[PDB]
């Protein structure tokens, strides 16, 4: 898990 | 109408990727939303649905238009109910990389997700089905999977186990075939 896609990174701050 | 797929637990990302690559006619990805500005080579409606107004996307999140929503680097991202529906209606299973909270949201939108949990039998078993990680990382993955099962068990269509990723992948494919009736 390096250079993870931004959409997948957005899962780390979820509403 | 093809049921959307949410795989959870250790190795789910590898399972998601492999299904997409092996059966491009059967499985597909839906188009996410973001508020970030469009860049070169990106196409609205293909790479993302690009939202001009952050205020608009916040209202839509609050109106339950998204099964999963989040933020990164100052901008909003999310997976809309309508985007999943568009894939399902084209006859492809939508492979969803989303949290277990998105399952109840898809059900409430009457999209009938097939939710599959990959359950590690033990710490030892994590290092059997994932060869890329340390014992202490496997411990963290194991604790996550334990908490996920304790919380989300009622949402699962099925739970799969195995002594290798290959066996798990085989069982995952079999579950999707069975639940596609």
């Amino acid at each position: 898990l390096s250079r993870v896609k931004s959409l997948k990174k957005s899962l780390r701050q979820s509403f | 109408y093809a049921r959307p797929i949410i795989i959870l637990g250790p190795t789910k990302d590898r399972a998601n990727d492999d299904l997409l690559s092996e059966f491009p006619d059967k499985f597909g990805s839906c188009v996410p939303h973001t508020t970030r500005p469009k860049r070169e080579y990106e196409i609205d409606g293909r790479d993302y649905h690009f939202v001009s107004s952050r205020e608009k996307m916040e209202k839509d999140i609050q109106a339950h238009k998204f099964i999963e929503a989040g933020q990164y680097n100052s901008h909003l991202y999310g997976t809309s109910v309508q985007s999943v529906r568009e894939v399902a209606e084209q006859g492809k299973h939508c492979i969803l990389d989303v949290s277990a909270n998105a399952v109840r949201r898809l059900q409430a939108a009457h999209l009938h997700p097939i939710a599959i949990f990959i359950r590690p039998r033990s710490l030892e078993n994590v290092l059997e089905i994932n060869k890329r990680i340390t014992e202490e990382q496997a411990r963290k993955a194991f604790d996550r999977a334990t908490k996920l099962e304790q919380e989300f068990t009622e949402c699962f269509s099925a739970i799969v186990e195995g002594d290798s990723f290959e066996e798990i992948y085989h069982k995952v494919k079999r579950v999707i075939e069975d639940l596609s009736g």
